[PDB]
RNA sequence: UUGGGCUACACACGUGCUACAAUGGACAAUACAAAGGGCAGCGAAACCGCGAGGUCAAGCAAAUCCCAUAAAGUUGUUCUCAGUUCGGAUUGUAGUCUGCAACUCGACUACAUGAAGCUGGAAUCGCUAGUAAUCGUAGAUCAGCAUGCUACGGUGAAUACGU
């Protein structure tokens, strides 16, 4: 929780040359997010499967871009949420999720301005709930947001906040 | 398997004894069917007639999933078209 | 999971339910199971708490794993790093004793 | 938050370490770092393996398994006798 | 059919004008569960070209060779006898009262 | 003369072997043959070992001693119809024997891994009673080595109008 908020605020605090406090990074947006290429009996076990990974549901997003080569267009598709207050702040250790060779954390970095993050995978478990009863699992897209400027000081931040580099 | 345990024709030992504590060789020519890797004959080159001609293997340092007997099939190419 | 690793099966004997893991046989789970003083009797998994514990330690005395996964690919690695002989026959359905190819199309090949 | 797209949750119990209430949040079973931790949004008990403790990754390095015992087999049996 | 060639190597060229030629067979019927050619230079020392040929047939079948010049000529007096040695089989024809 | 090769494989033909399972698979106890090999070969018991095998050494040119113990089966237990304890190829690991030498190219033991495959389409093959079918056994070829060959037995039916 954010009682470790204090701990690595301050190890930062004396990392960089800050000189006051709102010049801090913060816990901010992290979103989930789904898709295929096409769904028609599929999409429903995909956002009940949130519905439980969450308790609170996610959106039902269409088509703007003209595709006439994989389907035909305004076929509905992805699930994108906000998993945005302090309930955010409780999602955030529910890292358990070794699964079967989880070793690669990825330090490779994500978008080069204060985003290092991680696009994860496997609905199998998520630190919780190992149901061992799917039709189909699938990967989980997520990013996550920081408000800041540059990456390594959320590298630092959040391994500091026990992440794994590699 | 072999009986307790791993051997050499014993010239070709013989041969390496002169070659292996001076100055290396990167250069023997053998036949060498009757003998096989072990961490002696490190440091030096080997090359065993494979029944046309000898061909030149360098003995690295973890040729264990190796031996000498043979590093390019005489079957050669393949013998088969695919 | 449950017990250990991954993919155990449910109301099933352990005459079988510890060897879906990737790495067990059917002896090794006699004497696994011989070790705790554990055995089903008869189709299903009646296991509690009590011989849990035993069950989901006893099972870490070897690396029944995708380590073992990891342990062959580490191992053929080392083959075809070489030169390397056996590698090249790793691919034609050749074991390192010889197969003698004419009805060998075959399952290690297609 | 809506009124009617929300689930919840129950089962069972809280903790030893604090005062002894249940913050609607975990009660987390382990047997590697048995931490009772009362740290997960949705329902207490769970019987899990992990704690991000166990395994070298999330804490860190960790020489929690060998894991080295394959390597020096054979070299000394190659270095004796193999080959 | 094992197109096998004693003291002769048979070419592709030699391959596709056989099996061309039984192709044209397909009048009757084909239906191709096997066939083989026997061809050898056997020296008088005139000396040759012999051609024996196996057809297996429908509940049957028929076997045919011939000797000549060359192979070509072989396999063209010996066809016009594998034909007639098929044609006809059957028809035969309805009774009995009673 | 030393080494290779006669065995390579996108493939096809023949021939055989093994699976596609509850008439059954896994496991424990138990009954029954024939034939024939043996000189330095047959290696009894005991001993070691997860077993292949290793130690020892009684006997014996055989109606003797040994090789060598039969399998199917019988008694039960479980599995309870899954690609399953079916399945048993695949590949690796660690080992035993022989051979001076088991990589191209010996077999086998222990551990794991578990492919395809639910009786085979058109077409097509054999067999008239101890036969078929099935399960065993020994012998040669031999340093090593037979899904093959030869010989031996165990169990063991259906059909045959009529041409």
């Amino acid at each position: 929780k954010e009682k470790f908020n204090t701990e690595v605020t301050e190890n930062l605090m004396k990392k960089f040359n800050y000189s006051s406090v709102m010049e801090v990074p913060k816990i901010d947006k992290i979103v989930v997010n789904m898709g295929v290429g096409d769904a028609v009996q599929n999409s429903k076990v995909l956002d009940n499967a949130v519905e439980e990974l969450e308790l609170i549901t996610g959106q039902k997003p269409l088509v703007t871009k003209a595709k006439k080569s994989i389907a035909t267009f305004r076929l509905r598709e992805g699930m994108p949420i906000g998993a945005k207050v302090t309930l955010r702040g409780e999602r955030m250790y529910e890292f358990l999720d070794k699964l079967i060779s989880v070793s690669l954390p990825r330090v490779r970095d994500f978008q080069g301005v204060s985003k290092k993050a991680f696009d994860g995978r496997g609905n199998y478990t998520l630190g919780v709930k190992e149901q061992l009863i799917f039709p189909e699992i699938d990967y989980d897209k997520v990013s996550k947001v920081r408000g800041m400027d540059i990456v390594i000081v959320t590298t630092a931040n959040t391994d500091e906040e026990a992440r794994e580099l590699l | 398997s072999i009986k307790k345990g791993p051997f050499v024709d014993e010239h070709l030992m013989k041969k390496v004894e002169a070659q292996e504590g001076s100055e290396k060789k990167q250069v023997i020519k053998t036949w060498s069917r009757r003998s096989t890797i072990f961490p002696n004959f490190i440091g030096h080159t080997f090359a065993v007639y494979d029944g046309r001609k000898h061909v030149p293997v360098y003995v690295t340092e973890d040729m264990v999933g190796h031996k000498l007997g043979e590093f390019a099939p005489t079957r050669t190419f393949k013998g088969h078209v695919a | 999971a449950r017990i250990a690793g991954v993919d155990i099966p449910r109301e099933k004997r352990v005459v079988i339910s510890l060897t879906y893991i990737y790495g067990i046989g059917t002896s090794t789970a006699q004497k696994i199971l011989e070790e705790a003083n554990v055995s089903a009797d008869t189709r299903v998994k009646d296991l509690t708490d009590d011989e849990l514990g035993r069950i989901r330690e006893v099972v870490d005395g070897y690396k029944v794993e995708g380590d073992l996964r990891r342990e062959t690919n580490l191992n053929i690695k080392r083959l075809m790093e070489i030169s390397s002989y056996r590698g090249i026959r790793h691919r034609r359905g050749l074991p390192v004793r010889g197969q003698k190819t004419k009805n060998n199309a075959r399952t290690r090949k297609g | 938050m809506k009124q009617g797209i929300h689930p919840e949750y129950h089962q069972v119990i809280f903790l030893d370490t604090t005062t002894n209430f249940k913050f609607l949040s975990g009660s987390t079973k382990t047997s590697s770092e048995m931490m009772e931790w009362e740290d997960g949004k949705e329902y207490p008990v769970i019987r899990l393996d992990i704690s991000s403790d166990s395994h070298p990754f999330y804490t860190g390095r960790q020489k929690f398994a060998a894991a080295d015992g394959r390597v020096e087999r054979f070299n000394k049996k190659f270095g004796l006798k193999s080959n | 059919f094992e197109i096998h060639g004693d003291n002769l190597t048979i070419t592709d060229a030699i391959r596709n004008y056989i099996e061309e030629k039984i192709g044209k067979l397909e009048r009757y019927f084909n239906d191709v569960p096997n066939a083989v050619a026997h061809v050898k230079v056997k020296t008088y020392s005139n000396s040759a070209t012999k051609i024996e040929v196996t057809i297996p047939l429908k509940n049957v079948t028929l076997r045919a060779e011939e000797r000549n010049d060359d192979l070509y000529a072989g396999i063209d007096l010996i066809n016009n006898k594998l034909e007639r040695q098929v044609r006809k089989y059957k028809t035969r024809i309805n009774r009995k009262s009673r």
